[PDB]
């Protein structure tokens, strides 16, 4: 249902960096962390590659670290490319994106 | 309220005169630009007399001033036509109509 | 694809750490420019009062939406004069902190009537320490905003980023603040010095 | 309120392919003229009066297509704000016809001559029938696009074009100043009559559908050379420069030589003499200093055109075979001129690119040069009356005069490459143009 | 809907301004219905006067330039019926003009008349070059006055009379008309209104309301774009036109002797068929 949230955006970037921001949280058990990675992998698969640019702002900042924590970024950063590559790589861009 | 202006020059020696039928090829248009009868269309040639008052008196004056063969362009004043009565259903009342006429012959 | 900022810092949550140069002594042989400048600053800020169509006043009001102290110099007090003076002197000795020697190359000397402007061009060895300096600009601010946030320990202000990553409309602030400085120099003729790649070379 | 209806002829129009236009620093002359005779034409070959219009109409706007349009349809010459007409009796344009006086007035007939005048400097249209002036005249009109001469007609009308020279004498001697439209035709395309903006045309199979028709604009005459204003050359290109014109003009005299060219005190080309064929040095330093205005900017476009030289051998300079004349193929004086042999230097294909932008730049500064001296077009050439047929941009030049610009540019780098100069062929910078 | 204070009006809006994918672009606009001029001119509190209002022949129609939307991009006045200028980056010097000049014999002009499709005003012309605040708090409220029986055309500022006026021959359409280049969510708003002794439009639209003073918007009169592409049928049949040359003295000759007709369906409003 995220998928055309552009009106919103500003509402949908804040969500992301929150549930972000959880992944990256200490006391947290791991069958917890796990739940809140797949909600954050589940939301940028739809969430469209414009509305993105704010937590792989972020992400430029911690996942060069490659320390324990970069584990799912690395794997969020994975899917994005590959999903959204028409979107960077070819001059008309993505379809409709 | 006829004013004759040529369009084609014809032979400028034989006029109509009273009593001598007419046969003319028209298109008559409204001044603003619609068009509301013509000859034509029709395909057969308008044929009358001069001095019976069969025609409106606008194209009295007019035909008389036209040499055979001359295609002349008559402006006709709504009271030398059919002026406030007008025609009911073709010519709005008070309408100063232009005709496209050409004498063809006279008979 | 090129980058059209081809430099990077090349250093290394995140802490800006700004530029120390308090305590360095700051040179004082060009106060011909320091004290004048920094008063042009503000000039200027005159001269944005006229644009705003609303003009300077005297009284201290917040219905002007406008500075309310701001008064012709003919019963402009200086008090505000000495005191608007130090985030110029800072830049200044930010710019001089990073070994860039400034060198007068020339000598002489209520509207502001040299406008200074930022919509020229520039050349690139001489832009890129005015983008370095906007930088510091934003590290400092950075800095200080992250001093009153890091109180809490939780979450963190958007803008806390580093100053390459951030895009252009949040750059313009600093940008136009670093240019304009520049652009001051310019005109006057002050020469500030311490690459070259062509676009083919800088291709991913 | 209620819909009309009504029975209209069909009305198409016919053009040459001859435009004409104004802009500054164009190459097109102003003031041009042409006829129209009428040979035949059935006042009435159907319940609706026949059309038959002649004027001129703009390339940018006049686009009738068959059947309906303003007004009652059967639009032509003058139905529009893009044509000017004149049918015998009135003055067409905007779909308003304006009653003119002309000694004898009556319709178009047969043995009728119109005269058709366009004079872009005021800008103003006019007419003459049989000889005898129209006393009415289309003025202050826009100017942003190309005139053609133009007849719009309904069946029953047989028209001939007078354009002048080969493509029909003219009835009556044209005003003063005035060109016949003949010598308006480009170079590189032979003169015809055709229809204007043809979505449909007769095939041998079948109706060919049409797509749109590529259009030339005003600005298309107007040559732009590159810049120049920033003359900085560097020393070692400074020196080699007057070298370089030294090898050009031996290369064009070796080239007249070949036309039968032989030393003389007279310059001309039919008598065939010229001075400067006997040699560079021999040539006057004067007359080797009229072409050093062109030389020089020839290595200032390598820097324009954004190409990195430099002195990249220096003992190449210094060692060179010279070629020279046969002494069979001799001039008058009998000396053998001996330009620079660079048989041995090769272009790498980029650098040929780089030959073919600078022929095109150096014929637009010629151009741009003589139409400050008030040079214009012209298919026939006329020395007196300032007409060239190469007054024209590089793209719309004819292929062979093309090649021969080409070649010369050719020796010219050729030359700096015999010289061993390093010649960087520049990433070239794509661009749509967008004419249409 | 007219108010009590305010006239009927036709408002236009940008429902995706400021957002993504959002399309900018020079807009033509016009009114669906015409005014004709008069077959034959004319020889030579704030209440309207019944006599004076009952026998002008001077209509009223203003456009309001809302706050946010730049006055430079604005261009108000008439069309003819025969304007098809889609230019993305027009201004006033692209309109079409000629002047057709007669004389006598020997030159002597009696007669000079200027022709066009276009008759409008640039809302640049009527801005103060003030330091800033360019988007006034005060919309732009450039009001048009025709008199049908003249042919005489004024427009007026923000109530003082403009210096640029036209001038057209009887039986002339002109249909009003606005090209905006939107920088606003409200972009512009067509009135029609009245002034003091001035008839509305709805009173030169309609004949049934020659005299009726109040303000009018029948359904029938609504705001029309430009379309730069519009479907056509191709005739079945084309005019053979033979095109040959016939000789160096002759010339190049055309000939077309086949007749062809085909029945035409014109709308009187439109001037088209
Ligand atoms: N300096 C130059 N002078 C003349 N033509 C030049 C020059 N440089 C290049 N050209 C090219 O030469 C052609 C025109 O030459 P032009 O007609 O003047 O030759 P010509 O009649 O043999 O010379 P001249 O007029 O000196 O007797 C064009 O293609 C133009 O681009
Ligand atoms: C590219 O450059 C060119 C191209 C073509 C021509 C010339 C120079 C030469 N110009 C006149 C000229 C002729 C000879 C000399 C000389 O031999 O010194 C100098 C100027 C016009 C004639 S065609």
């Amino acid at each position: 249902l995220f998928a055309g949230t552009e009106h919103r955006a500003i509402m949908v970037d804040s969500m992301l960096h929150t549930v972000y921001r959880l992944s990256r949280g200490r006391s947290l058990t791991k069958a917890q962390r796990d739940v809140i990675e797949d909600c954050l992998m589940a939301l940028c698969r739809y969430i469209r590659p414009s509305m993105l640019q704010h937590l792989l702002r972020r992400l430029v900042f911690d996942v060069p670290i490659l320390n324990e924590f970069a584990k799912m970024p690395l794997k969020l950063l994975t899917n994005h490319y590959e999903r959204c590559w028409k979107y960077y790589c070819l001059p008309t861009g993505w379809a409709n994106f | 309220g006829v004013q004759v202006e040529t369009i084609s020059p014809g032979d400028g020696r034989t006029f109509p005169k009273r009593g001598q039928t007419c046969v003319v090829h028209y298109t008559g248009m409204l001044e603003d630009g619609k068009k509301f009868d013509s000859s034509r269309d029709r395909n057969k040639p308008f044929k009358f007399m001069l001095g019976k008052q069969e025609v409106i008196r606008g194209w009295e004056e007019g035909v008389a001033q036209m040499s055979v063969g001359q295609r002349a362009k008559l402006t006709i004043s709504p009271d030398y036509a059919y002026g406030a009565t007008g025609h009911p259903g073709i010519i709005p009342p008070h309408a100063t109509l232009v005709f496209d006429v050409e004498l063809l012959k006279l008979e | 694809y090129v980058d059209a900022s081809y430099s990077s810092k090349a250093e290394k949550n995140f802490d800006p750490r700004p530029v120390e140069t308090l305590n360095v002594i700051i040179p004082e042989k060009l106060d011909s420019f320091i004290n004048k400048f920094a008063e042009y600053t503000h000039e200027k800020w005159a001269f944005d009062k006229i644009q705003n169509n609303w003009s300077y006043g005297e009284n201290v009001d917040e219905e002007l939406k406008t500075h309310p102290m701001l008064r012709p110099y003919k019963t402009f007090s200086e008090k505000d004069k000495e005191i608007y003076r130090w985030p110029i002197k800072e830049s200044l000795k930010a710019m001089i902190a990073w070994e860039w020697t400034i060198e007068k190359a020339r000598e002489g000397e209520y509207n502001p009537q040299p406008p200074d402007l930022s919509g020229v061009t520039l050349s690139r060895e001489l832009q890129a320490m005015a983008e370095q300096l906007a930088e510091n600009y934003h590290n400092t601010w950075g800095r200080k905003k992250k001093q009153e946030l890091e109180a809490k320990g939780g979450g963190t202000h958007p803008l806390l980023v580093p100053y390459d990553t951030l895009t252009a409309k949040e750059k313009a602030r600093d940008r136009e603040k670093a240019q304009e400085l520049l652009k001051f120099l310019q005109m006057n003729g002050y020469a500030v010095t311490r690459l070259d790649t062509s676009s083919i070379e800088k291709r991913f | 309120l209620l819909l009309q209806t009504n029975l209209i002829n069909y009305v198409t129009s016919i053009r040459p392919n001859i435009f004409v236009g104004r802009a500054e620093g164009s190459t097109q002359y102003g003031k041009w003229y042409f006829e129209v005779m009428v040979d035949e034409v059935v006042p009435f070959l159907t319940a609706q009066a026949t059309h038959l219009r002649v004027g001129w109409a703009l390339t940018e706007g006049y686009s009738p297509y068959p059947g309906g349009g303003e007004g009652w349809g059967g639009n032509g010459v003058g139905d529009d704000l893009y044509s000017y007409g004149f049918d015998g009796l009135h003055l067409w344009t905007g779909h308003v016809a304006r009653p003119v006086t002309s000694p004898g007035q009556h319709l178009l007939a047969p043995e009728d001559v119109v005269s058709c005048c366009l004079d872009l400097s005021v800008p103003s249209i006019s007419f003459r029938i049989n000889g005898c002036p129209v006393q009415g005249v289309f003025e202050a009109f826009n100017l942003d696009g190309l005139f053609f001469p133009v007849v719009s007609f309904s069946a029953g009308v047989k028209v001939r074009f007078l354009l002048g020279g080969r493509h029909g004498e003219f009835k009556f001697l044209p005003p003063p100043g005035y060109a016949p439209c003949h010598e308006a035709v480009l170079p590189r395309e032979r003169l015809r009559l055709e229809p204007i903006k043809e979505y449909r045309r007769e095939g041998p199979r079948g109706p060919h559908l049409v797509g749109p028709s590529r259009c030339l604009s005003h600005t298309d005459f107007v040559p732009c050379p590159v810049d120049t204003v920033q003359i900085v050359l560097p020393p070692h290109l400074e020196r080699i420069r007057e070298k370089l014109a030294e090898n050009i003009h031996e290369l064009w005299a070796l080239t007249r030589i070949e036309q039968g060219w032989t030393y003389g005190p007279v310059r001309d080309d039919n008598k065939r003499l010229h001075p400067c064929l006997v040699n560079f040095h021999s040539l006057p330093e004067p007359e080797r200093n009229y072409n050093l205005q062109m030389s020089g900017e020839t290595l200032k476009t390598l820097l324009a055109l954004g190409c990195h030289v430099g002195m990249a051998d220096e003992k190449a300079e210094d060692n060179l075979k010279k070629t020279k004349l046969p002494k069979t193929y001799m001039m008058s004086n009998g000396y053998k001129p001996a330009p620079l042999d660079l048989s041995h230097v090769r272009l790498t294909p980029a650098q040929t690119t780089l030959v073919d932008r600078l022929a095109e730049n150096g014929h637009n500064v010629w151009a741009r040069d003589r139409v400050a001296q008030g040079w214009s077009y012209s298919a026939v050439q006329d020395i007196p009356a300032r007409r060239n047929p190469r007054l024209v941009p590089y793209r719309l030049l004819d292929e062979a005069t093309k090649r021969s610009n080409r070649d010369s540019l050719c020796q010219a780098v050729r030359t700096l490459l015999g010289y061993g100069y390093n010649i960087e062929p520049p990433d070239q910078e794509p661009s749509q143009v967008e004419n249409q | 809907d007219g108010t009590v204070d305010t006239p009927p009006c036709l408002r236009l809006a940008h429902r995706t301004w400021g957002s993504q994918n959002s399309l900018v672009e020079m807009l033509f606009l016009r009114l669906s219905l015409p005014v004709q001029f008069h077959q034959h001119f004319r020889c030579t509190d704030n209440r309207d006067d019944p006599e004076i209002i009952l026998n002008t022949t001077t209509y009223y129609y203003s456009v309001r330039v809302f706050a946010g939307q730049e006055p430079s991009c604005v261009w108000v006045g008439w069309v003819t019926p025969d304007y098809h200028q889609h230019d993305m980056n027009f201004d006033l010097s692209k309109v079409r003009a000629v002047t057709v000049t007669m004389g006598d014999e020997q030159g002597n002009v009696h007669s000079s008349l200027k022709c066009s499709n276009c008759y409008m005003v640039w809302g640049g012309d009527f801005v103060s070059p003030g330091q800033q605040g360019r988007i006034s708090h005060t919309d732009l409220v450039i009001g048009c006055l025709v008199d049908l029986a003249t042919g005489l055309m004024t427009f007026t500022a923000n109530g003082k009379e403009s210096n640029t006026f036209f001038q057209v021959e009887p039986n002339t359409k002109l249909f009003p008309a606005v090209f905006v280049l939107p920088t606003h969510q409200n972009v512009i708003q067509f009135e029609l209104g009245k002034q003091k002794n001035i008839m509305p439009l709805s009173a030169a639209m309609f004949l049934s309301e020659r005299k009726n003073p109040a303000p009018q918007c029948p359904p029938r009169l609504e705001v029309q774009m430009l379309m730069p592409v519009s479907w056509s049928r191709m005739p079945n049949h084309f005019l053979q036109v033979e095109t040959r040359r016939a000789g160096e003295r002759l010339g190049w000759a055309v000939q077309c002797q086949d007749p062809l007709t085909m029945m035409a369906l014109h709308i009187p409003e439109e001037n088209r068929c």
